[PDB]
């Protein structure tokens, strides 16, 4: 799976 | 084509645009907006930034769909269509660059404003990175330029916990990990940032700790998959 | 601008985007398809209508978000974006009735591509007629029209489980409901094409049975909304 | 609430 980055 | 169009016009209608899910139009009153030339309140910064981020984020899904299937069916179809999507993500992070660079990042003089702004010039190279091959080095250390920067500024200026220190290091992390095959520098700095993150959280307001915290656990939850 | 590209690469790549949810993209391809003169395959009407229902419906729940906050503001940018949805939403409805007309339509004889085009050119007057006003009168009467000529064939040429007689009996029941004030014959219709398919539903295989059985639910579902 | 039509 990906990695997170940031959310809005 | 927003250039007749009032500044406070295109805000309002980038807000309508965001209440409709309309964000490719909501990205164009947005750019029409910075190109008044006048800087961004923090409020305007977001909405650029959201923005954009939806419009690249259904790109970047698209690409990676279709380069699963190329990969897997290795006629040009699939190729050409894949390239094509690549070519209008390319072309909305150019744009994203070229209002950094004319003229956001260089008008900014506050940390929060110049912070932000560096943070997107990381973000969109580190988009452009993932469909990049061989070009790719070059556009790499643009990304890592970047995010360094802010990271220096951020660290210089602004408390452990705020959330735009804390989105910019999370975001470095994943190009440690995702771009630059450098999973141990990713965990190190999501560690690090986390806990000095945890340290500061009793100097906040019931609100500013919800807003950290949130971030806080997009660290946690990259840390449980990384290891 | 698909003029130059080879019919059977059109649908390759409207199905491509349709995996990758790009819905304007495969629009774009299906009415490129469409423009080469050749009737349409079941698996291409189906591409062309899903890629259509994407787009609109994208612009009517936008148009929808715009006017209820123009509708509770009574400066002149909500309805002056709210216009602009509701342009672009009539635009897609015309090329799509435009792609019917020429020549659609005409050249569909079987009653399977007939019905199903028919049901469009309802489908897509009943959008336009969502966002009409007084104008509104002579688009409800080619919805109408259309839906009418369309039910005359079905009852003729198809069973009552078809799912294409049960879709367009449901947005026929849609239409006299939301569109033309007659809610005692949308729940008539609903009622007599969920009774007539579950007398039939004895002569499907187990896969038309699960086919048929989806469509006849939303018949339901709307019956409990409406009474 | 508004009505059902087809879904694909
Ligand atoms: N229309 C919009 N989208 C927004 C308008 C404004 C706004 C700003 C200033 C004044 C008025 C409005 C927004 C403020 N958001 C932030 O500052 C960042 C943030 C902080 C904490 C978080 C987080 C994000 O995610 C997880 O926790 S967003
Ligand atoms: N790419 C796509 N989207 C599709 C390709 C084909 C296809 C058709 C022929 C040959 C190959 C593919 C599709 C077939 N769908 C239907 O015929 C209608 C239908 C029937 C029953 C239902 C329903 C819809 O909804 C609730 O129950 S959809
Ligand atoms: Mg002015
Ligand atoms: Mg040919």
């Amino acid at each position: 799976v990906r990695s997170l980055s940031e959310r809005l | 084509a927003m250039g007749s169009m009032e500044r406070a016009s295109l805000i309002q209608k980038a807000k309508l645009a965001e209440q409709a899910e309309r964000y490719e139009d909501m990205a164009a009153f947005m750019k029409g907006a910075v190109e008044k030339g006048e800087e961004l309140s923090c409020e305007e910064r977001n909405l650029l930034s959201v923005a954009y981020k939806n419009v690249v984020g259904g790109q970047r899904a698209a690409w990676r769909v279709l380069s699963s299937i190329e990969q897997k069916s290795n006629g040009p179809e699939v190729r050409e269509y894949r390239e094509k999507v690549e070519t209008e993500l390319q072309g909305v992070c150019d744009t994203v660059l070229g209002l950094l660079d004319s003229h956001l990042i260089k008008e900014a003089g506050d940390a929060e404003s110049r912070v932000f702004y560096l943070k997107m010039k990381g973000d969109y190279y580190r988009y452009l990175a993932e469909v990049a091959t061989g070009d790719k080095k070059r556009i790499i250390d643009s990304a890592r330029s970047a995010y360094q920067e802010a990271m220096d500024i951020s660290k210089k200026e602004m408390p452990p916990t705020n959330p735009i220190r804390l989105g910019l290091a999370l975001n470095f992390s994943v190009f440690h990990y995702e771009i630059a095959n450098s999973p141990e520098e990713a965990i190190s700095l999501a560690k690090t940032t986390f806990d000095e993150a945890m340290a500061d959280l009793h100097t906040l307001s019931e609100d500013s700790y919800k807003d950290s915290t949130l971030i806080m656990q997009l660290l946690r939850d990259n840390l449980t998959l990384w290891t």
